[PDB]
């Protein structure tokens, strides 16, 4: 039902258009930290602990 | 030093007949077992020592 057919004298008869689409992305930003004293570095049993 | 906690201890050897030596390990000149290890016990009773 929908084929592009001409005739013997044919104009403005078949047109076509086209389309674009975009996609997208975004960052974020994470982190976390420890605390510790200097007692328990100094006194503690193993050293290298840091 | 470092790395040892907060505590520092130390043996001590005074009683070598003192009265604080307390121990089951003596033997009398007979030959049989008798309550007190230390020889005297810090007594300057000449009767004692004899």
């Amino acid at each position: 039902s929908k084929l592009p057919l001409l005739t013997e004298n044919g104009g403005r008869v078949n047109r076509v258009g086209f389309t674009r689409i975009a996609r997208e992305g975004s960052i974020h930003k994470f982190g976390f930290f420890y605390e510790f004293t200097q007692e328990s570095i100094d006194f503690d049993s193993d050293d290298g602990l840091m | 030093p470092k790395h040892y906690g907060k505590t520092i201890k130390v043996y001590e050897y005074v009683p070598l007949l003192d009265d604080r030596n307390i121990n089951d390990q003596g033997i009398d000149a007979s030959g049989a077992t008798i309550v007190n290890g230390n020889l005297y016990g810090s007594s300057k009773d000449i009767g004692n020592i004899t």
